[PDB]
C-alpha cells in the first residue's frame, strides 16, 4: 500500500483518511458481528431464551452499519481507484513529450507501453478488488481474535497466535514465490515487444524467413514466456502449502482451546458450539489471502512501472519567451556538444543564422545533420555549449513558447493513424481551410487528392504504411508548412519523391509567403537550389561553409562532396 | 458459440474431467461441516468423549483433504491452460507467417498483440475456471439447500432471499456491462495503437501539438470516461452481490428467522446448527461464478476472434506446380477492391540483367516488388520465377530464390550481426562480417562500444542512411538467384551511394536484379529501363532510347535538373 499511496493525489488524501477509517470500522463492525454469535447462542440455549433478542439487535445494527459502511467504503475506492487512474495516466501523458529522449530505451519503451496499457479497468478497480478484500482478510481474524477477550482471555490470544502464523505465512508464501513472478512478468513483457515487432517487421521478417514460430524470435519469447509461467505455477505451491498448513495450525489452536477451556467448566457447551461457527468465519480470511497474494504480487509490478515513468528525468525548461510572435528570429550555436550515450554526435559547433534567411546543411550520412535539427527544435539539449533562438536560450525557453518557434520536416515522415487532413491538420488544428490548402498545394499533396479514391480523407496506416514513401513524404511537409511558426527546418523531403515533384516541392519551400528563417538538409544538389549559405558539417562539426559556386570554385570538400 | 467450442474442442476431456473433479472435491469439502453439525448435536446430547473425538478429528482431518485437493485440481488445470496458450499462441504465430501481408496494414502491430496476447490471456478464466466455478456454484449451493430444506423448511426458505437478490443482481449486472464488453477490446485496440503512436511519433507530438493538442490525450480522457460509465454501475452492482452472499449477511438473516422461532416454542436451538454452520459456506461459491460471467463474455469473444483469425486466408501453397527468371505477365493488383494500383504490367527479368523500374510517385512500383515477393497474391496474371509460379512455390523456396530491399529499413531488436543474418541465423561472424563490408557498413558497426553484438532496439537507432546499409548487407548475406532492391541508397550520400552500387553491381553480375530508384542518374547503366505511370507500362527501352523517344521518361529527366 506504499508504493499505492504516492500515487494519491494530495487533493485527494481526505478521501484515503475517510476510506481507512471505513476500512477499519469494516473490519472491526464484521468481527463484532461474528463474536456477537457467542453470547447471542449462549442465550438462546439457556433456560430463558429471550436474553437472545438483545444481543440480536446488536447483531443487527452491527451488521446494518457494515453494510452502509462497506458501501461507502467501495464508493471510496471506486473513486480512489479512478482518481489514480486518471491522475496518473493523464500525469504520464503530460511528462512524456518532456522526458528526455535518452530515456526511451527499448526497455523503457516496453515500460512505458505497459504502463500506459494499465489503463484498463485492472488497475482502476484496484482498490476495490484486490486492496479492500486483503485489508478485510488481513484484520478480520486479528479483530475476531481481540474481539474474543471480551468472552475468555486465553481463547483470544490463541486466536491471535493463530493470527501470527497467518501474517508468517502471507510473509514466507510472498517471498516463496516473488522471483519466479518477477521472471514471468519479464517473458511477458519482452513477448509483448515481440509480437509487436512481428507485426510491424513482417515483410523484413518474411523475406528472411525468419516468420515460422520454429525458427522466430517471438516464437523463442513464446517459449521463454511459456517456461516462465509455468516455473511460476510450481513455485506458488509452497505458498498455498503454507497456507494450508497455517489455515490448519490455527484450526487446532483455536480447537484445541476451546475444547481445554470447555472441559474445566470455564467455558460453556453453548459457547463451545457458537464458537465452531466463529471459527468457521475465522478461517475464512485465510483462504481469501491466499487468493490474493499472487495479485498482490502482479500489482506491484503495476504500479513500479507506473512510477517508473512518473520518475523519468525531464528536459530542462524555463519561463522566457520571445519579444514579439511570428517574428523571423536568428538562430546561432554556442560551441554546441552533444552525444547519444557516450557516442559523441556533436564536437564544437558554432555558427549564425541571419532572420528570414535560408541556409542549407549538408554532409555525409550519419555526419549528424538531423541532430543538428533535434537541437534547434528542442527535440534533444547540448551536454554543454548552449542555442539561442533570437538570442534568448531554448534551454531557459517556456515549453510553449520553443514548441511554437519551430515547425520541422523529418527525415523519415511518421504518420499518425487517420485521415490524411488530420496529419496535415497536426501542424496548426485551428488554422482555416484556406490556408490548409495553401500548405497542400505548396506540398503537392493537392496532385494526391485527385490520384487518390479517397482524397484528403484517405485514411493512412501505421505510420505512413497505407501510403506510398512519397505520399507519406508530401504530407509531412503540407504539415509542417502549416504551422505558423517562423522558423521552418527541412529534413529529407527528397528522399521519396520522383524528380516532378522533387523540383516544385523545393521550389515551393520558397514560394512560402510567410517570413521564415529557414534551415534545409539533403545529399542533392539540386535540392539545396536557392540556397542563400551552405553548411557542411563532416565528423559532428561545420568544416566548411559558403555559397553554393563559391566552394565549388574553391574545390573544398564540398566540391568533393558532389564529386564522389 | 461455433467459433469457441472449435477452439476449445482440444481440451475437451480435461474439461470433462474437471467439472467431474469440482463436484468430488466441492462435496468433500462440505462433509467437515456435516461432521461438526453431528459433534454439536452430540456434545448437547451428551455422547461418549471418544465418539466425540472421532466425529471432531474426521472433520478437521477433511478439511485439510478438501483443501489439498482443490490446491491440487487448480495446479493441474492451471497447468492445462498455460500448455494450451502456448499451442493456441503458437498457432497464431504460424497463421500470421502466411495471411497476405495486407492484412497486417489494415489492421497495425498493436491489433496483433491484442490477439496473440491479450486475447489468448482472456481466454484464462474461460478454461480454467469457468467450469470449476459452475460446477462448484451448482453442486454446493444445491446440496446444502436441499440438506438444509430437509433440516428445517422455514429457515431453508429464507436463505432464498439473498440467493434470488444475487441471481437477479447478476443478471442485471450481466446485461448491463454486455454491451460495454464487446467495446471492451476495441477501445484497447484503439488506445493500445495510440499508445503506440505516441510512444513511436514522439518527435512529431513534441514540436506539432505538444502533449495538450494530442490525439493520445484526447482518446486518454475519452478511454477513461469510457472506462467510468462501464465500471461505476458494474462494481456498484458487483459490491451489492458481495454484501448479499457474505456470510456475515448469511448469518444474520438466518438467526432473524431462527430467534424468534427459538424464543417462542415453534423450534428446538438444536436445529440451528445445520443452518448455522452449513448454510453460511455457499456464499462464496455463489459469488464465484458471479465474478465470473464477465470472464466467461470476455473469454468467448477472444475465442471468436482468435478462431476469425485462424480461418482468414492463408496464400494457400497450389499443388498445380532460365535459373533466377522472374517473368511477370498480364498482372493486375488492388489492395482495396476498385482501386487499380497495377494494370496489365507485362515484364520479363533474364539472369544477369538489371531490370530499373522509375516513374512518378505513387505509380505503384513498390507494389510489383511486394508481389514478386508473395506479400500479396496478384489479383490477374501471374509471376513465374524459373517457370514455376510463386503460388506453386512454398515460401522456403521463393525466398530462398529471390531476396528484397523494401524502401523501410525495418530493423529488429536484437545484436546488428543479428540483423544482418536476418535471412541465415546460423551464418558465421566472418560471414556477416563480410557481408557488411560489400554493403558498407560494418566500418560504422566498429564504432559501437558492443561491435556487432549491439543491441538495435527502439531508442539505440541509427541514422537514416545507416539503417537503410544493414537491410543491404541482410540482402548481401542472403545471397538468392534473384534481388529486388526497393529505393536502395535513397538516405547514402553520393560517395557510399556509388560504393554500394559499385558492390551490388559485383555480386549481382550474373544475377537477375530489379532496381528501383527515383535518381534516375543512377538507374543510365540499367539494360532495360522499365517506365511505370499510374500502374501502367507507358515505356520499355534504354536511358537513350527513352530520351530519344521524349516520353514521361525525358520530362522525369529534365525536370531533375530544375
Ligand atoms: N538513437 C541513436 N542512438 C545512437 N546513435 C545514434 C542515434 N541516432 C543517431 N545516432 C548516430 O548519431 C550520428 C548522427 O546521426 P544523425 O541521425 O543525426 O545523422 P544524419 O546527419 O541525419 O544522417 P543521415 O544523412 O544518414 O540521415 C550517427 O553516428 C548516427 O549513427
Ligand atoms: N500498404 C498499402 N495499402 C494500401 N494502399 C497502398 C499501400 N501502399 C501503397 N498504396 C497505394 O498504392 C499507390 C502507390 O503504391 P506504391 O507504394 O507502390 O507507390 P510507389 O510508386 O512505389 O511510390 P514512391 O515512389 O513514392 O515510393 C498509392 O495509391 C498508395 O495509396
Ligand atoms: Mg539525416
Ligand atoms: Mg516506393
Ligand atoms: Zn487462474
Amino acid at each position: 500500500i506504499r508504493t499505492l499511496l504516492r500515487l494519491v493525489p494530495a487533493e485527494k488524501r481526505g478521501a484515503v483518511a475517510g476510506y481507512a477509517v471505513l476500512t477499519l470500522l469494516s473490519v472491526l463492525l464484521r468481527a463484532v458481528g461474528a463474536v456477537l454469535l457467542i453470547p447471542l447462542l449462549a442465550a438462546l440455549f439457556s433456560d430463558t431464551p429471550s436474553d437472545a433478542w438483545l444481543w440480536l439487535g446488536w447483531l443487527t445494527a452491527v451488521t446494518l452499519a457494515g453494510w452502509v459502511t462497506d458501501t461507502n467504503t467501495a464508493r471510496l475506492g471506486f473513486d480512489l481507484g479512478f482518481a489514480v487512474l486518471s491522475r496518473t495516466q493523464h500525469d504520464m501523458a503530460d511528462r512524456l513529450p518532456n522526458v528526455a529522449m535518452s530515456w526511451f530505451t527499448p526497455d523503457n519503451t516496453a515500460t512505458a507501453r505497459q504502463a500506459i496499457a494499465a489503463t484498463g479497468p485492472e488497475l482502476a478497480g484496484l482498490v476495490v478488488n484486490l486492496l479492500t478484500p486483503l485489508i478485510g482478510a488481513a484484520l478480520l481474524p486479528a479483530a475476531i481474535g481481540v474481539a474474543l477477550l471480551f468472552v475468555s482471555v486465553p481463547l483470544g490470544l490463541a486466536a491471535l497466535a493463530g493470527v501470527a502464523v497467518l501474517f508468517g505465512a502471507l510473509a514466507l508464501s510472498g517471498r516463496l514465490s516473488r522471483a519466479a513472478d518477477k521472471v514471468a512478468g519479464e517473458t511477458n513483457s519482452a513477448f509483448t515487444e515481440r509480437i509487436i515487432e512481428f507485426a510491424r517487421t513482417q515483410q523484413a521478417l518474411r523475406a528472411a524467413r525468419r516468420v515460422e514460430p520454429a525458427r522466430s524470435q517471438v516464437g523463442s519469447a513464446l517459449a521463454a514466456q511459456h517456461g516462465a509461467g509455468l516455473r511460476l505455477l510450481t513455485m506458488q505451491i509452497p505458498g498455498q502449502v503454507l497456507f494450508s498448513l497455517a489455515g490448519q495450525v490455527a484450526l487446532i489452536g483455536f480447537a484445541g482451546m476451546a475444547v481445554w477451556l470447555t472441559v474445566r467448566g470455564q467455558l460453556g457447551v453453548p459457547e463451545a458450539i457458537a464458537l465452531i461457527v466463529v471459527l468457521v468465519r475465522y478461517l475464512e480470511p485465510f483462504a481469501a489471502i491466499a487468493d490474493l497474494a499472487p495479485a498482490l504480487e502482479t500489482t506491484r509490478a503495476t504500479l513500479n512501472r507506473i512510477q517508473a515513468v512518473l520518475d523519468a528525468p525531464t528536459l530542462p525548461a524555463g519561463r522566457r519567451r520571445l519579444d514579439r510572435t511570428g517574428a523571423a528570429p536568428s538562430i546561432e550555436f554556442d560551441d554546441v556538444r552533444f552525444s547519444y550515450g557516450d557516442e559523441v554526435v556533436l564536437d564544437g559547433v558554432s555558427f549564425t543564422l541571419r532572420p528570414g534567411n535560408t541556409t542549407a546543411i549538408v554532409g555525409p550520412s550519419g555526419s549528424g545533420k538531423t541532430t543538428i535539427l533535434s537541437l534547434i527544435a528542442g527535440l534533444q539539449q547540448p551536454a554543454s555549449g548552449r542555442v539561442l533562438l533570437d538570442g534568448v536560450d531554448v534551454t531557459t525557453l517556456d515549453p510553449e513558447a520553443r514548441r511554437a518557434a519551430v515547425s520541422v520536416v523529418f527525415q523519415h515522415p511518421y504518420l499518425f493513424d487517420g485521415t490524411l487532413r488530420d496529419n496535415v491538420l497536426v501542424g496548426d488544428p485551428e488554422a482555416d481551410p484556406d490556408d490548409v490548402t495553401a500548405a497542400m498545394r505548396l506540398a503537392r499533396v493537392d496532385e494526391l487528392l485527385d490520384r487518390l479514391p479517397d482524397g484528403d480523407a484517405t485514411v493512412v496506416g501505421e505510420g505512413g504504411t497505407a501510403l506510398s514513401g512519397g505520399e507519406r513524404q508530401r504530407v509531412s511537409i503540407a504539415r509542417a508548412l502549416l504551422k505558423p511558426a517562423p522558423v521552418l527546418l527541412v529534413d529529407e523531403a527528397t528522399s521519396a519523391l520522383d524528380n516532378a515533384n522533387e523540383a516544385a516541392v523545393v521550389d515551393a519551400l520558397t514560394a512560402d509567403p510567410r517570413p521564415r528563417t529557414r534551415v534545409i538538409v539533403a545529399h542533392r544538389l539540386a535540392s539545396i537550389r536557392h540556397a542563400d549559405r551552405v553548411l557542411f558539417v563532416e565528423a559532428g562539426r561545420v568544416v566548411e561553409d559558403g555559397a553554393i559556386d563559391e566552394l565549388l570554385a574553391a574545390g573544398g570538400r564540398f566540391a568533393q562532396f558532389w564529386a564522389q | 458459440a461455433e467459433a469457441g467450442s472449435r477452439l476449445l474442442a482440444p481440451l475437451k476431456k480435461p474439461l470433462i474431467v474437471s467439472g467431474v473433479l469440482q463436484a468430488l472435491i466441492t462435496l468433500i469439502e462440505l462433509a467437515p461441516f456435516v461432521l461438526l453439525v453431528e459433534l454439536a448435536r452430540l456434545l448437547l446430547g451428551g455422547a461418549e468423549a471418544e465418539r466425540l473425538w472421532t466425529l471432531g478429528l474426521t472433520a478437521v482431518s477433511l478439511i485439510g483433504l478438501g483443501a489439498v485437493l482443490a490446491a491440487a485440481m487448480t495446479l493441474w488445470l492451471h497447468r492445462v491452460d498455460a500448455r494450451f496458450a502456448h499451442e493456441l499462441r503458437g498457432r497464431l504465430l504460424t497463421k500470421l507467417s502466411r495471411l497476405p501481408l495486407g492484412w497486417f496494414t489494415r489492421r497495425g502491430s498493436a491489433s496483433t498483440k491484442q490477439l496473440v496476447q491479450d486475447d489468448t490471456l482472456a481466454l484464462h478464466y474461460l478454461i480454467t475456471h469457468a467450469i470449476p466455478d459452475a460446477v462448484a456454484a451448482v453442486v454446493a449451493p444445491v446440496a446444502v439447500l436441499v440438506y438444509l430444506f430437509v433440516a428445517d423448511w422455514r429457515v431453508a426458505l429464507v436463505l432464498f432471499i439473498p440467493v434470488l437478490v444475487y441471481l437477479v443482481l447478476m443478471s442485471v449486472m450481466t446485461i448491463q456491462s454486455g454491451s460495454k464488453i464487446a467495446q471492451a477490446p476495441r477501445w484497447a485496440e484503439r488506445m493500445g495503437g495510440e499508445a503506440g503512436a505516441f510512444l513511436e511519433g514522439q518527435p512529431v507530438i513534441r514540436i506539432f501539438g505538444g502533449a495538450a493538442a494530442s490525439r493520445f490525450r484526447r482518446r486518454l480522457d475519452d478511454y477513461i470516461d469510457f472506462l467510468v460509465s462501464w465500471q461505476r454501475p458494474f462494481v456498484g452492482k458487483k459490491t451489492l452481490m458481495d454484501l448479499v452472499t457474505r456470510p456475515a449477511t448469511f448469518l444474520w438473516i438466518i438467526l432473524v428467522a431462527g430467534v424468534p422461532l427459538v424464543v417462542t416454542g415453534r423450534m428446538d436451538p438444536v436445529n440451528l446448527l445445520p443452518f448455522l454452520l452449513l448454510g453460511t459456506t455457499f456464499g462464496a461459491r455463489l459469488l464465484g461464478i458471479g465474478y465470473g460471467l464477465s470472464g466467461i463474455q470476455t473469454g468467448m469473444l477472444a475465442a471468436r476472434r482468435i478462431q476469425t483469425v485462424l480461418d482468414e486466408p492463408e496464400l494457400v501453397v497450389r499443388d498445380r506446380t532460365r535459373p533466377g527468371t522472374v517473368e511477370l505477365d498480364r498482372v493486375s493488383f488492388e489492395y482495396r477492391p476498385g482501386v487499380p494500383v497495377i494494370r496489365d504490367v507485362t515484364l520479363t527479368l533474364r539472369p544477369g540483367t538489371v531490370t530499373a523500374l522509375v516513374g512518378p510517385s505513387g505509380s505503384g512500383k513498390s507494389t510489383l516488388a511486394a508481389l514478386v515477393a508473395r506479400f500479396h497474391d496478384v489479383t490477374q496474371g501471374a509471376i513465374r520465377v524459373d517457370g514455376r509460379d510463386i503460388r506453386t512455390l512454398t515460401a522456403d523456396e521463393l525466398y530462398r530464390r529471390v531476396g528484397f530491399v523494401l524502401q523501410d529499413a525495418q530493423l529488429v531488436h536484437g545484436s546488428v550481426a543479428e540483423n544482418i543474418a536476418l535471412a541465415e541465423p546460423d551464418a558465421g561472424l566472418e560471414r556477416i562480417r563480410t557481408a557488411a563490408r560489400d554493403a558498407q557498413i560494418h566500418d560504422r558497426i566498429t564504432r559501437m562500444p558492443d561491435g556487432y553484438d549491439s543491441v538495435l532496439g527502439a531508442g539505440s537507432a541509427l541514422s537514416g542512411g545507416e539503417r537503410q546499409r544493414v537491410t543491404i548487407a541482410r540482402a548481401i548475406l542472403a545471397d538468392t538467384p534473384v534481388l529486388v532492391l526497393d529505393e536502395a541508397t535513397a538516405f547514402a550520400d553520393p560517395e557510399s551511394e556509388y560504393l554500394v552500387q559499385q558492390a551490388i553491381n559485383r555480386l549481382t553480375r550474373d544475377r537477375t536484379v530489379l532496381v528501383i530508384a527515383h535518381r534516375l542518374h543512377t538507374i543510365t547503366h540499367a539494360d532495360q529501363i522499365v517506365v511505370l505511370d499510374d500502374g501502367r507500362i507507358v515505356e520499355v527501352g534504354t536511358h537513350d532510347e527513352l530520351l530519344a523517344a521524349g516520353g514521361r521518361y525525358r520530362g522525369l529527366w529534365d525536370s531533375g535538373r530544375y
